[PDB]
């Protein structure tokens, strides 16, 4: 009976650490992902204040 | 010399029922416990299955368990449902699921401290307890397991009592689940160290004899019953009405078991019913040897006989049954062991069971009975060697050696009814 007992528990252990585990990775995993895609429209962004101060200096001329 | 009546699950309470229904009307007690009887022969042994209770009412020394309430409840609706005792009903509600480990080791544990108590308050209230009386299957989980650990237990508390049980063996002629041939394997290694006799009341007899016998093309667990309760009636005939034998439970183990291991009985009944034609001596013993008539499905001529007890019940000439009785030896006189002399026991009881002027009852004590053993462990390797439904005990702690160790203590019991059953002087 103490080996029943051992085993559902442990089932419950394994289990329960496992879900924790993907759940955290998947949360990793999504935010890397909007991360670098808001990086990559901020840098979107630098080019373009960069094509505003290029036209800036040329019709200095 | 009071005996204790345990039956444990659903076959174990219902053959039990039946059997109390039986005993009963032989004793003259109604449904309510009250005695209305013509002959004083009835009461002289009334104690010994029965408790004297205020108002001259007798209540059955019987305890009911089982760990689904369903069986129980039907009992305490059925016909003879309000004598027992209603303190001796000690139930679960969970069950055991046709599961052995479950009634062993882990929802019968639960519950059998409940139930030894009630063995206790019945026991402490015996002038002279003589024993104990189980009624159970071995196929399924409560009867199997969870009766098992009573035995084990009530031979801790009462180790110089006689433990003596009914044990219905599974057929898959009569199944109710895959996984009975490992139930009754793990139990039979239980009832080879911690019983004095066990009763081999073997399924796949009584479903041959309703159906090819008796002609009954589709019988109930209720017909295979009627001749359960029957025969258990015919072997308590010796205790429970007074002849001029002084038969207690040990002297009876004494008779009938020459070596500790070997106490497993083919039971028989004569005639056999579901007529009013009066039958004779001859046709009684005759029946009664007779392979059709043996409640476990084994051949007697495929084996030896180390001791037979036959009980005869009606008026008739004790002269002529000794006379066929000494006759059906030399028919038979090869498959009785030579080395056990004047093995062959004969009692009568001028009481008839009902319905019936005369009757005779069979205890057989073979080396056929191996053929029984043999066939159960056939169907335990057949699933076994797969380790197929096994999930079911190891989820409940059980390791697989405790499986095969069952195996192995099986299969020497059949190695050692081999070894006698060629043996010779
Ligand atoms: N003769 C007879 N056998 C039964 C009956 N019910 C069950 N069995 C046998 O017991 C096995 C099933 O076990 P079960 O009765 O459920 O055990 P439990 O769970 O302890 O009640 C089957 O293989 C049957 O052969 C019955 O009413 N009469
Ligand atoms: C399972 O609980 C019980 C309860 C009651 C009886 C028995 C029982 C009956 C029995 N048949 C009659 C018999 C047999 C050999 C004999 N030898 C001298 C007298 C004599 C009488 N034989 C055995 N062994 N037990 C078992
Ligand atoms: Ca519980
Ligand atoms: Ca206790
Ligand atoms: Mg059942």
């Amino acid at each position: 009976i103490q080996k029943a007992i051992e085993e559902n528990n442990n089932f419950i252990k394994m289990a329960k650490e496992k879900l924790a585990q993907k759940m955290e990775s998947n949360k990793e995993n999504r935010e890397a992902h909007l991360a670098a895609m808001l990086e990559r429209l901020q840098e979107k962004d630098k080019h373009a204040e960069e094509v505003r101060k290029n036209k800036e200096l040329k019709e200095e001329a | 010399r009071e005996i204790v009546h345990i039956q444990a699950g659903q076959c174990g309470n219902q053959i039990g029922a039946k059997f109390w229904e039986v005993i009963s009307d032989e004793h003259g007690i109604d449904p309510t416990g009250s005695y209305h009887g013509d002959s004083d022969l009835q009461l002289e042994r009334i104690n010994v299955y029965y408790n004297e209770a205020a108002g001259n009412k007798y209540v059955p020394r019987a305890i009911l368990v089982d760990l689904e309430p369903g069986t129980m409840d039907s009992v305490r609706s059925g016909p003879f449902g309000q004598i027992f005792r209603p303190d001796n009903f000690v139930f679960g509600q969970s069950g055991a699921g046709n599961n052995w480990a479950k009634g062993h080791y882990t929802e019968g544990a639960e519950l059998v401290d409940s139930v030894l108590d009630v063995v206790r308050k019945e026991s402490e209230s015996c002038d002279c307890l003589q024993g104990f009386q189980l009624t159970h299957s071995l196929g399924g989980g409560t009867g199997s397991g969870m009766g098992t650990l009573l035995i084990s237990k009530i031979r801790e508390e009462y180790p110089d009592r006689i433990m003596n049980t009914f044990s219905v063996v599974p057929s898959p002629k009569v199944s109710d689940t895959v996984v009975e041939p490992y139930n009754a394997t793990l139990s039979v290694h239980q009832l080879v160290e911690n019983t004095d006799e066990t009763y081999c009341i073997d399924n796949e007899a009584l479903y041959d004899i309703c159906f090819r016998t008796l002609k009954l093309t589709t019988p109930t667990y209720g017909d295979l019953n009627h001749l359960v309760s029957a025969t258990m009636s015919g072997v308590t005939t010796c205790l429970r009405f007074p002849g001029q034998l002084n038969a207690d439970l040990r002297k009876l183990a004494v008779n009938m078991v020459p070596f500790p291991r070997l106490h497993f009985f083919m039971p028989g009944f004569a005639p056999l019913t579901s007529q009013y034609r009066a039958l004779t001596v001859p046709e009684l013993t005759q029946q009664m040897f007779d392979a059709k008539n043996m409640m476990a499905a084994c051949d007697p001529r495929h084996g030896r006989y180390l001791t037979v007890a036959a009980v005869f019940r009606g008026r008739m000439s004790m002269k002529e049954v000794d006379e066929q009785m000494l006759n059906v030896q030399n028919k038979n006189s090869s498959y009785f062991v030579e080395w056990i002399p004047n093995n062959v026991k004969t009692a009568v009881c001028d009481i008839p069971p009902r319905g019936l002027k005369m009757s005779a009852t069979f205890i057989g004590n073979s080396t056929a009975i191996q053929e029984l053993f043999k066939r159960i462990s056939e169907q335990f390797t057949a699933m076994f060697r797969r380790k197929a439904f096994l999930h079911w005990y190891t989820g409940e702690g059980m390791d697989e050696m405790e499986f095969t160790e069952a195996e192995s203590n099986m299969n020497d019991l059949v190695s050692e009814y081999q070894q006698y059953q060629d043996a010779t002087a």
